[PDB]
């Protein structure tokens, strides 16, 4: 059907820029959005933003704007994330999800960016 | 908008219902249609949605999961309760732009 | 001197009114029945392929027709039979077929922001007007050409937004009116219970009020949106005065009129070619007067006749008798087999006049694109169908009858022209030749092959070749 | 001798060069005879509205109880004296469109869409009866409609849904009653600010009563506007009204057909089994033209305004003249030592018999061309339809007249050309038509010459 | 004796299937090409010249078209293309095109005071109903057929007026509804804001509600007036009741239904004539079957075809301007040069000539009868939301026009070919009779001409012509 | 329905107006039409319909017989009476199905 | 010219049965209803019921259910009313009348039934 594959877990020095790749297979990549959400330990999941591949539109959350920068590559059928100036506060597991009208579905694998 | 789940933690016995409620600062109903989704996240696994539009079960789900409520108040009860579904539950709203998730709640046998 | 007519090994058979299936030497087929299935460009301008969307989805700006909002000019509009995206929110497009007829004659428009979203309604709301019925990319959305205005912080002040048509062309303004399913929904979107929408121009005047009632679900919505439109003449003002329930205009279309365009429903593929005629089944590159491919046409096209065969008898019949010895012209005399050139050239010129006159008589059918009617216009639809079928029968009968009359006239022309040649040849000299009875009269006095020249050119002297038969 | 046949027939034909010509035979192509008698078509009896019209039949007029059992028919017949329709004053909204839809249907089934006793518990169904819709002595009302008044001083907002599980289109009819006084509105439907909302998945109209003082029609100063809509299979229609609702008691499950239609006729109904049916009377004919009536049902000849369409099959009945003595063949061979026939001309006769078939088949038969009805606000479309009908009728009249005249001229030129050709073949002499022979030609010699192969130099 | 066919000096050109155009001796131009260019009386009734007024302004009685108030009967209705003055107060004449179609049939009416101003409305202020948009003689005026009612002293009582049609003819009643730009103007004119206009009859039932909103100015007015109409049946009653916003009727027209009338949009002038046919370009009169002047006609008129030239062939083809005709021998159609020692004169074969001319006249009469004198077929105007119906009507008119053009042209070509072959066959059979009169007693010039071995006098040759001469009378082989 | 009448007996001299009042328990006018009838009955003879619809006069009945009223108040007025007018008078309502009649009143001379 | 004939006078002991005959003339018998009304001295006129001839549909007043049964013979243009188990309380004179919308215009001569 539809599968979402993320990059493996990775740790990086504070104050640097980390790239997270989300692999979408089984459907037209540009057809649906890609919602980026991070789940801090002991906190509810926070909606980072969302990027449509073909159009390039990126709707950043006010809280997480500037901290993250979404990019997508239609040829590779993936959409990346650009987190700069990492911190243990910023550290959490990150998810790319294919949204439906009332909520995201097919979710993803998940990736930790522990700092 | 903010979502609040009550209770934060709850203990259940096998076969007895567990009611989980979600509260919102603003009503998530626009033009009659209500946007609220219920997710369950087993540890180490992605959250999996249970109900979309706060009442409609998705394909391939047991009938024990149920959604009810509208406007500000929503509830989730599973009858009965099995040993498998001891995971954290999330209510998410899709009305406002930030698409805020609920705080989450722990369901323990 | 045997006088006859040329024959050939041609399988071309034709029909006459007296009898059918008669074989002839040469015929011209006036019914073109072939077409390249590809939708070629008409006069070098590519068409507009609506694809998955109808006229309503394309103009209202349906979320799934986002590739059509870059359209500026076209030759014709192609909506596939699978074009079912239009009016994602359930409701009625008022005078939709009238809009289709208006759009048929439009050659191009310039879609423009009539009321910019960020500066037109400051004391209203523009963001939370999204529906699950118009979802795009798995998220709630709305039409790309309309803006659903809701109350701004618990208040919906009376709005009065005006536009002046300085574009120099008639401007197509589209808006909508929302009828919420329940009074609480109306209150929650537009705080005023007794809301209304007023749209007034110099030529236009109409007031709308919401009608809250319980309705069956369509596409998941129990509410309804009604869509309207109006053509704003150059240098004219249109004023919207809504207390609520207004799906305000966002993008309008400055219409540039044209001629020869039309809306067709085709199942064909867009491929780079140029043509001067384009039926839904395929393009046409032919100078034949009558085509049976399809009635609906764009550009200059042959007349459509329901018949399947239309052949003029250019060449004489083939089987006195038919002799293949003479090959230069249609008619000739057998000399020991020399084809003539005078009578056959005259007949060829006459028959070419015949056929070109037939082509001349039938004016090429211009853009005969069909029209659409709703379920309350069965009478108008049946009248239009009766008109179309009556003209189809009349033109099919006219074409068939003219073909039959011209076939009989041409066969008579040739079968009498051979007799005329025989008659003039026998009129050159009298009593100096004996008619055996098969169309060959040969002299009672033998001649050399050069003696036939006096009969070929026509100048014959009986006394110089007068002898005793017995 | 060589000539042409001349019988005693006197059938006359007309051509372009001269008219009123007399030939030995003819074949009429215009059928101008009607049975004057309504008969069933394809074995299916028609539906005779009788004293009612379509509005009265569908609404359930009290004087049309003979039509409540109608299920199937071939074509609806309404007499010119049909005034039992819409007994309560008011206008049928889109009545003519309803007739247009009804012309397509071949049969339906009348069923209780909302059963009267079960559907309306909070509304009062027995009260509504009017003197305008009077059946027998007592006052009555439409059989297919139900007039709901307030029950015990209250008219709570009704909300009745119907899901079209019939598997076919369902013709739902209702009405909105407009009283004459505010007192009447309060006395029938306690809510003065009443409304009727009828919303299907593709139909959405809201009605409001309009109380006004009007001239009395049929003794009533009120009005009842009747509406209708077609419910697609598997669809829901919702009736929501706070007052003034004439609810649908019965609906009709329409089974669509083709070839049927509505004709206004005076002919009485009896038993036949035809293929064509004009209002003047059912006809059949293999001839491709009829002047009886433009309005036809089923397989019918084309309608032209002409009065005589006669092909020419025979030679000029009145150089050689007509051979009264020989009736054996179109062509004769008189013998000095009776006229005979030749096999070389039977093929030409068969060609002419094929030609008449060709001309009759080139006139494709006309199908159901029932007239359309328009209201007083559709005079433009009515005149456009009249112009279309009259233009097509004139064009086909002119085409028929051209075809007969040019065909008669061409075939008379044929009857001369073949005779001259036979003269040439006999040659291959007295110019009147006979053949004088210097040599002695016995009857065997005459037969040999009739074979066309004679040794003229043999006599020398 | 030489026998052939006559030739003339005439250079008229016809058309046939053979050639694109060829010279003949005589022809009849079935296509009329001349129009007088002046509007004229049609069967003794001068038309109605609306001048600058259109139908709407004339019916409403617009202040400019005051001359039309006295008009009763007309043969037809003429509105110049530059006529634009109707509905001086901006608004929408509802079902205006249907009203024009209804007025097409009427042959006359009678303008009468359906509701007299001085008696019908005592409780309303009829004095001030004037506006600047309907200005006349430099003053604020209104329509002469409608009355604009207003509150009387700050009060607008519920109006109720009934008219019973006792004229014996259907009566056209026109009224109007006023929609003020602002609610304060509605209150200033009519006491109550929740006003309504209810007009009912036995066949008409419609309730009107004023709609107040700000509007772009048209003719200086930010309000709108909607004008309506109805056709009251004889003996029927119409009831006008209105709590406000009523432009009450003042004059109604008892329509006398007629036939053969119509509305044209000519721009030609008017002059006294009496014609059986009329086109906007000008009055025409002709017995020819076809005319290309204009499709719109009034009364019995020829058919309309786009064809530029169209004429039967009533003259045999002539080689000078059986090879060739005889140019100077104009005595008859079918003539013979009779040569003799007594004289070498010429005479025409009378019986063949009269047979040919009566046959050709029968053919052309059949052609003229086949066509039907086109009844009054005027155009119809359509709304801006009726382009479907407008295009359907346009297609119908274009198709019928094209079909009749094709039919006329094909008939011309076919009849020309038939009559040419008919003349040729007549010459052939005339020569056949000539050589059947005597055989082997005369040598052959050919081309229909004969010369005799034996000398046969002019009276002898005349006896030969009728066929009363026999070959064995003269036995001169050489 | 119940339909009363008054007076039980009427004593009116010749040439004097006679008024008879019929009252109804329930209103007998539905949709602006009054279903009310007035009869007269000679003794041993069937009643004859005089006033139908509570105001309309029957054919063959003189102009003396006249009635009016609507709703629940109905009156029949006879003037001038004659020796033939002495009869028992009935008012009947047709609005309700029981089609109940009135009590009947005796008018003398 | 419309007339509604009725039977003569009949008498029976209590507990008997009587078929009261009404004959309609001058109009289509099935077209109009035939109302039945009971008159007793000191009690006025009481509506018994109605029967539509030919159709067979009939209505009865509640107090006369079972007591009265209606039948019609459209062949003879005759309407019949039946009373079963007559009692002394049911002695009256019975009319058959042709209804009009507002009242019964045409009546019959009437028949009286005794209980002795
Ligand atoms: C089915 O059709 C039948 C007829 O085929 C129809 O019966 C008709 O009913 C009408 C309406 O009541 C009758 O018309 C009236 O007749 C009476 C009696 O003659 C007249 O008094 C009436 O005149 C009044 O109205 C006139 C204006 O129209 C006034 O000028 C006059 O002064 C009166 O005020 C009126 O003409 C008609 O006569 C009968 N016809 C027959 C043959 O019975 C029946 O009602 C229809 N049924 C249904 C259910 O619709
Ligand atoms: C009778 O016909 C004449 C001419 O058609 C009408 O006069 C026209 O009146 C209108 C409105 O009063 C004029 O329009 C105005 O034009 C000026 C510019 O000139 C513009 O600034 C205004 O805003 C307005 O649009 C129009 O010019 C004028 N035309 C002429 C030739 O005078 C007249 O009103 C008609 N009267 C009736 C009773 O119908
Ligand atoms: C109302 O009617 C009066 C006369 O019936 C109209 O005439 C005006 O009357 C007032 C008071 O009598 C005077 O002061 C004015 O001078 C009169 N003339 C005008 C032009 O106002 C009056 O115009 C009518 N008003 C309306 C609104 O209809
Ligand atoms: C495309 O649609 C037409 C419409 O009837 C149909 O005839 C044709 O078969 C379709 N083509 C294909 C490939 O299905
Ligand atoms: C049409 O076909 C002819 C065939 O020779 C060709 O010359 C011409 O270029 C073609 N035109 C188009 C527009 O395809
Ligand atoms: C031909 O005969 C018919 C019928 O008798 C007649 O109406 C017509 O006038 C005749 N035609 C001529 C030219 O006499
Ligand atoms: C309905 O209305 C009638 C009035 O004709 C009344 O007798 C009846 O009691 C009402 N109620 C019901 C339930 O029929
Ligand atoms: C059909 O035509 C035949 C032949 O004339 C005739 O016998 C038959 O009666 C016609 N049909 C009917 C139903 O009368």
């Amino acid at each position: 059907q539809v599968q979402l594959q993320q990059s493996g877990a990775e740790l990086m020095k504070p104050g640097a820029s980390v790239k997270i790749s989300c692999k979408a297979t089984g459907y037209t990549f540009s057809s649906y959005w890609i919602e980026w959400v991070k789940q801090r330990p002991g906190h509810g999941l926070e909606w980072i933003g969302e990027i449509l591949p073909g159009s390039g539109r990126t709707n950043y959350d006010e809280r997480f704007k500037g901290k993250a920068t979404f990019t997508a590559d239609t040829s590779s059928n993936t959409a990346y994330m650009q987190l700069s100036s990492l911190t243990s506060e910023d550290s959490a597991v990150y998810y790319c999800a294919r949204p439906r009208i009332y909520g995201m579905d097919y979710w993803g694998q998940g990736t930790s960016v522990t700092v | 908008i903010v979502l609040t789940q009550s209770p934060a933690s709850l203990a259940v016995s096998l076969g007895q219902r567990a009611t989980i409620s979600c509260k919102a600062s603003q009503s998530v109903d626009f033009d009659g249609d209500t946007y609220m989704s219920w997710y369950q996240q087993k540890p180490g696994q992605p959250p999996k949605l249970l109900i979309y539009a706060a009442s409609k079960l998705e394909s391939g789900i047991p009938a024990r999961f149920s959604g009810s409520g509208s406007g500000t108040d929503f509830t989730l009860n599973i009858h009965p309760v099995e040993e498998e579904d001891a995971a954290t539950y999330f209510c998410q709203q899709s009305n406002e732009d930030p698409w805020t998730f609920g705080g989450g709640t722990k369901l323990e046998i | 001197i045997c006088i006859g007519y040329h024959a050939n090994n041609s399988t071309d058979t034709v029909d006459t009114v007296l009898e059918k299936n008669v074989t002839v030497t040469h015929s011209v087929n006036l019914l073109e029945d072939s077409h390249n299935g590809k939708l070629c460009k008409l006069k070098g301008i590519a068409p507009l392929q609506l694809g998955k969307c109808n006229i309503a989805g394309w103009l209202l700006g349906n979320p799934e027709c986002e590739s059509l909002l870059s359209a500026r000019s076209w030759s014709y509009i192609v909506e596939t039979p699978n074009s079912e995206n239009g009016t994602c929110y359930p409701g009625d497009f008022i005078d939709y077929e009238e809009l289709r007829e208006q759009l048929s004659s439009v050659s191009s428009f310039e879609r423009f922001e009539i009321f910019p979203k960020e500066s037109s309604w400051p004391n209203h709301n523009t963001t939370k007007g999204v529906t699950a019925a118009c979802s795009h990319a798995g998220k709630s959305s709305f039409y790309r050409n309309l803006l659903w205005l809701t109350k701004k912080g618990g208040s919906y002040p009376k709005l009065s937004k005006s536009y002046v048509n300085n574009k120099g062309k008639e401007v197509l303004v589209l808006w909508g009116v929302h009828h919420p399913s329940t009074s609480t929904d109306q209150q929650s979107l537009y705080q005023n219970e007794n809301a209304y929408v007023s749209v007034v121009s110099s030529n236009y005047n109409r007031r709308f009020t919401p009608e809250i009632a319980e309705r069956p679900k369509v596409r998941g919505q129990a509410g309804r949106m009604n869509y309207y439109w109006t053509l704003l003449e150059p240098g004219d003002t249109i004023i919207f005065e809504a207390t609520g329930n207004l799906i305000a205009p966002w993008y309008a279309f400055a219409l540039s009129r044209g001629s020869g365009s039309g809306i067709i429903t085709s199942n064909a593929s867009m491929h780079e070619c140029n043509t001067k005629c384009q039926t839904p089944q395929g393009a046409i590159n032919s100078s034949l007067p009558f085509q049976n491919i399809h009635p609906v046409t764009i550009g200059e096209c042959p007349k459509y006749v329901r018949s399947t065969k239309l052949r003029m008898v250019t060449g004489l019949r083939n089987i006195e008798g038919g002799w293949t010895g003479m090959i230069d012209g249609w008619y000739g005399y057998h000399h020991q087999y020399a084809a003539d050139q005078k009578s056959t050239q005259n007949a060829i010129n006459g028959i070419t006049n015949k056929v070109n006159s037939v082509i001349e008589k039938m004016n090429t059918q211009f853009t005969a694109v069909g029209k659409e009617f709703n379920n309350l216009e069965k009478r108008m639809e049946n009248l239009n169908k009766k008109v179309d079928d009556g003209f189809l029968d009349i033109w099919t009968y006219n074409a068939e009858l003219l073909v039959l009359l011209e076939n009989e006239r041409t066969l008579d022309f040739h079968d009498s022209n051979v007799k005329n040649l025989y008659e003039k040849v026998k009129s050159q000299l009298r009593n100096n030749a004996k008619e055996i009875g098969n169309g060959c009269f040969e002299f009672y006095h033998k001649c050399d092959n050069e003696c036939m020249e006096s009969v070929k050119n026509g100048t014959y002297d009986y006394p110089k070749y007068s002898e005793e038969s017995k």
